[PDB]
């Protein structure tokens, strides 16, 4: 629902932070209007609607065709932003070189991902090898039981890739809705037969 | 969103508590608290300090602003070693 982001950034920045200083170390002592500006911008809002041609459309799949290399959500917010640019710096019509600068912002909002929720990395392995704890034990067992005990000292410690207990409880969930196993309080468990 | 703190922790220490005994003590034999060769002063005095005090206004030179650069520097520095 929003289109693009950035985060601020922080460092110990020596030559920076001591030049974040200087501005301090002013604005104590002893064109750039308060309201021409604003009539500026509200008379140029609504009165003139300005336009789009094919200049601006065959750079626009020169970018995205590249960039495939979201889906449509980053493509229709791209061009409303690079139309209120052409709005802005020309209050007449379009432009064709608008379109850069509107991958100048977006580019940079991507750089802010480079490093669950949107992402499947640890959701290629972690739904793998759960699947995998099931059919062993299953295998070893004559019934389907299965205790609290057990299972703390079976799946902590056969790999130390996967968090204790705050991703083991939604680990069973989801297993509870695909036809293997159900809850019976913080003990034992019942599992699934042929 | 603020500047400094303090706190109010007891550590046991046996010199200060007797002599934190003797100051609670002796204020219900007599009636009075003040001692310590100090002039109690009255409140209406500095009451006149601080709103002259607060006429005064003055203006910070160049010399100071350029201590107080050095002054974040190194407080940027330490502040950024321990990050625990």
């Amino acid at each position: 629902r929003f289109d693009l982001v950035y985060l601020v950034l922080d460092k110990v920045d020596e030559k920076n932070d001591r030049e974040l200083a200087k501005h301090l170390t002013n604005l104590y002592l002893e064109v750039l209007p308060v309201e021409f500006l604003t009539m500026y911008i509200s008379y140029a809002k609504e009165h003139i609607h300005p336009i789009i041609t094919e200049a601006a459309k065959t750079e626009l799949v020169r970018a995205y065709v590249g960039m495939r290399k979201a889906t449509t959500r980053q493509l229709e917010s791209m061009i409303r932003l690079a139309e209120a640019h052409a709005k802005m710096k020309l209050k007449n019509v379009v432009e064709l070189e608008d379109v850069q600068e509107a991958v100048r912002l977006i580019r940079s909002a991507i750089k802010d991902y480079a490093t669950q929720t949107g992402k499947s990395v640890i959701q290629r392995k972690l739904q793998e090898d759960l699947s995998r704890e099931i059919m062993n034990v299953l295998k070893d067992q004559a019934s389907d039981s299965m205790s609290f005990n057990e299972l703390i000292k079976q799946i902590n410690e056969h790999s130390q890739d996967r968090v204790e207990s705050s991703d083991i409880q939604e680990a069973l969930s989801r297993l509870q809705q695909e036809d293997k196993v159900i809850v019976l309080g913080e003990g034992v468990r019942r599992s699934v037969r042929l | 969103r603020f500047d400094i703190l303090f706190l109010m922790l007891d550590i046991p220490s046996r010199d200060d508590d007797e002599k934190l005994a003797e100051h609670v003590t002796y204020v219900h034999m007599h009636n009075k608290q003040p001692d310590l060769d100090f002039t109690p002063v009255e409140p209406s005095k500095m009451r006149e300090y601080i709103a002259y005090a607060k006429t005064k206004r003055p203006v910070m030179s160049e010399a100071v602003n350029d201590y107080v650069v050095q002054a974040y520097i190194r407080l940027r520095q330490d502040s950024k070693r321990e990050m625990d």
